[PDB]
């Protein structure tokens, strides 16, 4: 989920992620494809956002 | 590293990680434990 000043953006694994990790309950690592965040819309206050 | 079934690997909990083709044909080893009852969690750096 993010969260960038007026603008609002979520990403799912089942999108974003290209490979499945496996089930074990010792570790379950998703790794996302780059994610396009929206920076215009960020409120740089003391000129930082 | 699959969790350990005697069925599968044997009554020894042994066993190791080898790297070839890297530097030479040889096989060198880059890990070595037991078996466990759980999956094993092993992060290599592999050379190349």
């Amino acid at each position: 989920i993010v969260k960038a000043g007026g603008k609002e953006q979520t990403f799912t694994a089942d999108k974003d992620v290209s490979i499945q990790p496996s089930p074990s309950f010792d570790e379950m690592n998703y790794q996302f494809n780059a994610l396009e965040i929206d920076g215009s819309g960020l409120n740089f206050i003391n000129n930082s956002a | 590293i699959p969790p350990y079934n005697l069925s599968t690997h044997g009554d020894e909990r042994w066993f190791k990680l080898y790297i070839k083709h890297v530097v030479d044909n040889n096989s060198h080893i880059i890990y070595s434990g037991q078996l466990t009852d759980t999956n094993i969690n092993i992060t290599l750096f592999i050379p190349l």
